[PDB]
DNA sequence: GCTGCCGGCGGCTGGAGAATCCCGGTGCCGAGGCCGCTCAATTGGTCGTAGACAGCTCTAGCACCGCTTAAACGCACGTACGCGCTGTCCCCCGCGTTTAAACCGCCAAGGGGATTACTCCCTAGTCTCCAGGCACGTCTCAGATATATACATCCTG
DNA sequence: CAGGATGTATATATCTGAGACGTGCCTGGAGACTAGGGAGTAATCCCCTTGGCGGTTTAAACGCGGGGGACAGCGCGTACGTGCGTTTTAGCGGTGCTAGAGCTGTCTACGACCAATTGAGCGGCCTGGGCACCGGGATTCTCCAGCCGCCGGCAGC
């Protein structure tokens, strides 16, 4: 029971981020699902690649490099 | 590869052909799959600082890109063809 | 003030600055409980806490404005779950 | 003394020699080991396996006796694994499959 | 009819645009980057096929998103709609 | 040689896509796009063939150019 | 002896003899040639010296003396040829481009 | 210490901060990657075991577009040149 | 009250254009035998990556409480949603017809591809010394606070 | 339809101090200085397949014209998301604290490399016959518009 730790004025925040002007109550579950779908699909290759490199700790490293592999390549941590 | 997936069909459909058309367009699809597993083997030899492309290298590769069951049916067919391979020399 | 008008303000004001949005050690438990299920006994570099926290923050902003495009479609000015479904089909993640 | 070919040691019906001077000349490492060839060969005839037989179950059921890469689209398409795995290839003489929106069909 | 349509391309495989048109096109819009150029015929129906694909893709998202609309005819806008979401013109 | 893309061609395009009304103004849009993603694969189409110091355009560059695009092609080779 | 560095002699502030190592040592071809390691560090000096005069004009516009990965951000997401090719690409702590779609501003 | 030479000799009176430079150095790193993988490609698709000037300008003229690319051509060419002319 | 009366109402009937099947003849062309060559399996040896053991050691999760700041709960309310009536004018859908693609055949030749003698360019081998990474070490001018004024709203008359 | 009071923003004065910028040290890798031998380079010739030409003929696009229904506009019910006040509840953090997992150096050993022989897998090239293609006609398959018995108001009393 955890996953709620996404606190709706967060969502607001963000959405407001976004530029929204008004906002339903609806989509405060469907958001943390696309979360936690995005989540699992990045950690399953992080740890994946930590079990290939046969360690304990997962760095920075493992992170970013599955996450450019799908496609997402991000800037600012060592690439 | 045609000799190869004939033998394949004649393995699983005896009795069903393949026109020269699929024949093309799944020889390109294997010779796809070879170059995306190939390069990704190659890709962790590097990133793990080696210089040896060993059946584990392989075994991350099919694990890393083939999603859900055929993960863990070829993991399984490639373990056993391998014991399959060093126990009969 | 009228209805509106402190969303307007929010708006603005929040669209310049570049600071995370969500607190680390919620985000921190959330990363860690999901990681048991696929390995336990693990251990975390923060590092890799804060990239996978902007990532997060990446993609929701980007589904956000591709849900701002589908309401203005919509011929609205609120936002409803169908769009994000629409936003999410036609990039083709959920196909 | 008699030779033989690594395939029927390995009990497999795909080129383990080929398979190896690929990756040789491949030049994705400078050096491979000796079980890597027989996975691959292993993992390709295994995908191969199933998707030939994926289109002959198609193609028995059109009740045709060759593949057409129409039954091709088919099999993969109605897969939704395998439309995962292959989403971006576009296949020839494929088509597209058979779907109308609910609403644009009449009232009854 | 439209529906007696709809149910008739959406079995068959072959292209549903003239070759010598589209051929005469490709040398058109080709003839700008170098002149005296030679198209081998096969290449001419890959692009032919590839341009179908892509097309029929774009028209089946701007259909599901004119649907989306609540309309069932699609004009322009929903066509540059796609197209933004889908990350191309933009 | 733009115009060779018929007002039927389209439509029956737009059929197979799973459309059950067409308005007015799709038209040269589309021709428009069109005409967009087919230069876009013919400047890498003769830079390909302009590297191998051919004057042909082979299936094969082709190919290659639609998967340095991200869409690769089945059937031609490869 | 008078050893002369490859960098002074190809009028570049960049380690062409680095970028060679890196080329040999990269595994992407068997053979390496000589001009190719000068041709990657004259095309790389290109690209960063356009970014990071870009980054430094932003910089001063915004009234700041350093440079911040914000600046980058705005600098980046403003030039259309740059962006198509940093599409797909997301910075650490870059924000977003402020903008307001016309319709929810109010009637004056 | 290239990244610092390259802001002075633009801006030298702009300073920069630490992870700003970190980014430049991914992203130099991933273009590095981008072209030389493309070049590989290249290389390999006409059969050939070399790597030359030929192979990575095709590779910048696919990669960088349009102005960019006219851009890097001539910096290029001028830049091998004078590496040939004096030795 | 209760007669007609009237328009719909759905229920049914049957004629209407559309889609499907199999026979019957006719081809076009995947599947199979043959030759030999070309590359793949076998021996035989080397020497160098890669595995182990053995240490060092930097570091991430625990806990702990003081503060506080944002999150949750409630609450008028007005604005934005959703639905219903409506007035078209804008696509659909046959018809004559006017037209252009497709087959079909015969050529010339500029371009693609296999061979060949060779040459000269990057690799293979050592020595050397100088550019670059690390450990500091600062003094900054880079930030950060807290202050003071203009401004764009929503009310009033 | 023009002014006033307001919660907002804007500017600006010290603090104020972690770390870009030198400043050295030290070290390992890149340039300087030797062939070689094999990858590419013209030069050659030999196919070949492609752009091009010119009769039929034949299915397909198009402008016209009639028609009907999808859509944008306008109005009204209505209900729920928003601005705002009051708790209160969890995050920041700052302090140590602990052993665990990460890192690197050494010694050894065995497996991929490569060279020389020898044999068969298969890519090619005909080749006969086998399964899709097409035609017409009979067989169904839905789709539509009118006839009709029934029903619920509708002017009268």
């Amino acid at each position: 029971d955890n996953i709620q730790g996404i606190t709706k004025p967060a969502i607001r925040r963000l959405a407001r981020r976004g530029g929204v002007k008004r906002i339903s109550g609806l989509i405060y579950e469907e958001t943390r699902g696309v979360l936690k779908v995005f989540l699992e699909n990045v950690i399953r290759d992080a740890v994946t690649y930590t079990e290939h490199a046969k360690r304990k700790t997962v760095t920075a490293m493992d992170v970013v490099y599955a996450l450019k592999r799908q496609g997402r390549t991000l800037y600012g941590f060592g690439g | 590869y045609a000799i190869y997936v004939y033998k394949v069909l004649k393995q699983v459909h005896p009795d069903t052909g393949i026109s020269s058309k699929a024949m093309s367009i799944m020889n390109s699809f294997v010779n796809d799959v070879f170059e995306r597993i190939a390069g990704e083997a190659s890709r962790l030899a590097h990133y793990n600082k080696r210089s040896t492309i060993t059946s584990r290298e392989i075994q991350t590769a099919v694990r890393l890109l083939l999603p859900g069951e055929l993960a863990k049916h070829a993991v399984s067919e490639g373990t056993k063809a391998v014991t399959k391979y060093t126990s009969a020399k | 003030y009228r209805p509106g008008t402190v969303a307007l303000r929010e708006i603005r004001r929040y669209q310049k600055s570049t600071e995370l949005l969500i607190r680390k050690l919620p985000f921190q438990r959330l990363v860690r409980e999901i990681a048991q299920d696929f390995k336990t006994d693990l251990r975390f570099q923060s590092s890799a806490v804060m990239a996978l926290q902007e990532a997060s923050e990446a993609y929701l902003v980007g589904l956000f404005e591709d849900t701002n495009l589908c309401a203005i479609h919509a011929k609205r000015v609120t936002i409803m779950p169908k769009d994000i479904q629409l936003a999410r089909r036609i990039r083709g993640e959920r196909a | 003394a008699k030779a033989k070919t690594r395939s029927s040691r390995a009990g497999l019906q795909f080129p383990v020699g080929r398979v190896h001077r690929l990756l040789r000349k491949g030049n994705y490492a400078e050096r491979v080991g000796a079980g890597a060839p027989v996975y691959l060969a292993a993992v390709l005839e295994y995908l191969t396996a199933e998707i030939l037989e994926l289109a002959g179950n198609a193609a028995r059921d059109n009740k045709k006796t060759r593949i057409i890469p129409r039954h091709l689209q088919l099999a993969v398409r109605n897969d939704e694994e395998l439309n995962k795995l292959l989403g971006r290839v576009t296949i020839a003489q494929g088509g597209v499959l058979p779907n109308i929106q609910s609403v644009l069909l009449p009232k009854c």
